[PDB]
């Protein structure tokens, strides 16, 4: 670790290194307040995980997705949860509306184990009608516009929006991203699961 | 210094056999230098092998082609070395872990001072030194170990 | 005969309960001297409906060095031995382009031999190519020399 | 069984009582996370917009 | 190895001091436990780089000592190479010939009849594979077992 | 030439593991005055020394006559190599009580047997029934089939 | 068939030869060679 500086990468780097070796059980925090990015955070911790001490071919340089399998699915569960679980707030587009704490596993040499996950609450009061500018469930967005033609009659959406009442105040945007390619991506994320 | 007839043979056994073409030609790449000089039972660091590399050429195949005449000018040099170890430096060396004087080490323990500082061992070669058998949680030994590396 | 001594062979023993016993069930379709014998005479014979090719006066007892004479029920074992033996088998013949390959199941690389054929050492000519050509059994961008050889052994097929 | 004021455990029924429910796991993650090694990030926002 | 002898045997704390102090290791950037040992960020991670350009003798040794014992045995690939190679001019200066020839396949389709087959050879080795088969069983159960 | 080939061979058990081969090797003993050409005499010496009469002059002669004569090491061979039709392979014969139903293994109830050779196809007669019958291992009701059938086929009956 | 001039020559005097000898000690014997072997591929993959 000098190669190895004040990014997240490192702090995990640092409680890897040293837990495989002692053998005492670990954690690892994460405060803020409202968008303190704190589960764009804790995937790059998994991502130190996720690339380093698990049986992934690095030798070739390739985009990666080079294997192991375990550490696939533990990424794609995050995205998944996100959807699901994940509205948006007045201060912050990608608000995590739940709660989880990860307890990561590692076996007996080196490697991954699996995970261990409970959620705290989750706001589902919401659906009624939310205040301002915040948006429901991810989920439900990515449905409405990605699905075809086929699975609109059977899953009964409309063809036209702002037909739906549960969903408050209007259509509200995030910045940057759409709504209905990210339906196709988690769909996958699935079939990965 | 120079080579004895028994030497000369075991210089020209293992180089004809590195001698690897389809129509032959006798020489020899930089790099399998490295193996070359090892089965003739010098045991070299890679700085030593490129210590006598021709070409400032450093791990790479297909840079420089040596022949008989100038691999035993290699060989001739090399045969000078004295430092090339015991049984009880190793044993001195591999005590150091000990915390509660029992010459025992731990599987996890053991595959990282292989894999981190030197020349280095890979993940795979690890993987060959250790296939078991039946000791968990999980105690290999000092002694056993060192006699075994040694003994080949 | 110490250098006769290369690699290439395997040693059986001389009984064969029912094992061998495939030669006298065979025997009746090429036989010679009845008593037990195949002579000098019987390879310019029966040879001729066992190759797909020929003999020719200048490779006579080339074409019979293995056997060049009294091949007795004590001496077929030492041509069967030499079937493993005979002019470098496996260990050479098969291993010769198998031991190419830098990482594991591989495949001799077509192209890559075109270029050692015209240029390392002895430049070969372009009839031998072309018959070569129409002749490679590239299974799946590599030509398959393992099979182009072990093709006459393995077991699944029974013509010649 | 199911003594209620919730839920099922904890316990029997009105619903929720979810705030009860909120108590046992609160004593389950809590006391083993004093036993575990802390690692920590204090992130800090730069503006509300 | 100026100051800290090996073999004979020192004692499990007082020699970490030298095998730290050995390439300096500023003095506040490090410190002892029990099991875990703790480090700053910055002074560690370079000088623990160094340690390869450092590390000769028993270290790379050990390695060094795999490398010959991996090598000894597992070098393989060129060795029956040019004995081979030459044998492939003596087929290649005659391959309009080649497919003309004797060995092919008649020797077959009987043998998945017949019941007995490789009698003799396998006669002298019967015994010694009835006996070590057991012989492992033995222990190949018994443990996990 | 090389378009006069021998191939394909191999059908089913031809030269039968257990009866082919002691014969050849045998050949030394009935070969009596060691010429390899077995007379009439030859014969009439080693059926002597295999039991009690043989066969006459005229069963043999008849014998001497299914070949174009001379006894010898050629001929008799060869005359023997063509015959492989008569008797059925044991797995044939063996699997007549084994295939007696779909499910399922228990045994085979004699008065079925009985029933069937009467009637169901070549009707044979009250004697050739009974006689062949009596030789039975009837384990309660129902027969042994599989010894039965090594009754009928198997290592046994000499001198023929 | 019972009744043949040649055909069953089989045991009465046949059998001073070998060939038929070791056949049916090996079908006793073979038996134990291939499940000691057997059970000796799959007894450690299943402690693993």
């Amino acid at each position: 670790r000098s190669e190895a500086p004040p990014h997240i990468f490192s702090i995990s780097d640092n409680a890897y290194q040293y837990m495989l070796t002692d053998r005492e059980n670990q954690s690892i925090l994460i405060t803020g307040e409202s968008g303190a990015g704190k589960t764009v955070n804790t995937k790059r911790v998994i991502q130190y995980f996720a690339v380093i001490a698990a049986i992934g071919d690095r030798s070739k340089k390739d985009q990666s997705p080079g294997k192991g399998t375990l550490e696939d699915q533990i990424i794609q569960a995050n995205p998944a949860l996100e959807a699901f679980g994940n509205a948006k707030t007045v201060r912050n587009d990608n608000s995590s509306r739940f709660g989880k704490f990860i307890r990561i596993h590692f076996g007996a040499t080196g490697k991954l184990a699996s995970a261990d996950i409970e959620t705290y609450l989750l706001e589902k009061s919401r659906v009624i009608f939310q205040l301002k500018a915040e948006r429901d469930y991810h989920i439900f967005y990515q449905i409405l516009s990605n699905k075809k033609p086929e699975l609109l009659d059977m899953l009964l959406i409309t063809n036209n929006p702002y037909d739906y009442a549960f969903i408050s105040q209007g259509e509200t945007t995030v910045a940057s991203i759409d709504d209905a390619e990210e339906l196709m991506a988690t769909d996958n994320a699935f079939d990965v699961l | 210094i120079e080579f004895t007839p028994e030497q000369i043979e075991e210089f020209k056994e293992a180089f004809m056999l590195f001698d690897r073409t389809p129509k032959c030609e006798m020489k020899i790449t930089y790099g399998q230098c490295g193996d070359v000089l090892r089965a003739l039972g010098q045991n070299p660091t890679q700085a030593e092998v490129l210590r006598v590399l021709g070409k400032p050429r450093q791990e790479e195949l297909n840079t420089k082609m040596m022949d008989f005449e100038t691999f035993l000018p290699m060989l001739q040099h090399i045969s000078k070395n004295k430092d090339t170890g015991t049984y009880e430096d190793f044993v001195e060396g591999l005590r150091v872990f000990d915390k509660e004087g029992n010459g025992t080490v731990m599987g996890a323990e053991l595959r990282h001072v292989l894999a981190t500082l030197g020349e280095r061992l890979t993940e795979d070669e690890v993987e060959k030194l250790m296939a078991g058998q039946e000791d968990s949680n999980g105690c290999i030994n000092y002694e056993a170990f060192v006699k075994h590396i040694m003994s080949s | 005969k110490k250098r006769a001594g290369g690699a290439n062979s395997n040693v059986f023993s001389m009984f064969e309960q029912t094992q061998i016993q495939e030669f006298k069930e065979a025997f009746t379709i090429m036989d010679q001297n009845r008593d037990g014998f195949i002579d000098k005479n019987d390879l310019r014979d029966t040879f001729a409906a066992l190759g797909r090719v020929n003999v020719k006066n200048e490779e006579i007892d080339e074409m019979i060095k293995e056997a060049p004479g009294p091949i007795n029920f004590t001496v077929f074992l030492t041509m069967f031995g030499e079937k493993l033996k005979g002019a470098d088998p496996e260990e050479t013949i098969l291993n010769a382009f198998k031991v190419f390959d830098p990482e594991g199941k591989g495949v001799l690389k077509a192209d890559y031999v075109r270029e050692m054929l015209t240029t390392q050492a002895e430049r070969f000519s372009k009839e031998e190519v072309d018959q070569m050509f129409a002749a490679f059994p590239p299974d799946v961008t590599g030509n398959l020399d393992y099979k182009n050889l072990v093709h006459i052994i393995t077991h699944g097929e029974e013509k010649d | 069984p199911i003594e209620k004021g919730k839920g099922k455990a904890k316990k029997g029924s009105s619903f929720q009582t979810v705030s009860a429910l909120h108590r046992e796991n609160l004593n389950k993650l809590m006391t083993n996370l004093r036993s575990t090694h802390p690692h920590f990030v204090r992130c800090i926002i730069p503006n509300e917009t | 190895p100026a100051a800290i002898p090996e073999g004979q045997f020192i004692d499990s704390r007082k020699g970490a001091e030298k095998l730290l102090s050995s390439l300096d290791i500023d003095h506040n950037q490090y410190k002892f436990g029990h099991t875990k040992v703790f480090f700053k960020a910055g002074l560690l991670g370079l000088l623990e780089e160094m340690r390869d350009e450092r590390l000769s003798r028993i270290i790379t040794r050990i390695q060094a000592q795999s490398r010959g014992v991996l090598a000894r045995m597992e070098y393989k690939k060129l060795l029956e190479r040019r004995d081979s190679l030459l044998v492939i001019q003596w087929n290649i200066r005659a391959f309009m010939g080649v497919k003309n020839w004797p060995w092919m396949k008649l020797y077959f389709k009987i043998k998945p009849l017949l019941k007995s087959a490789e009698r003799e050879k396998e006669m002298a080795s019967m015994k010694e594979e009835f006996t070590r088969l057991k012989e492992a069983l033995e222990k190949s159960e018994a443990r996990r077992k």
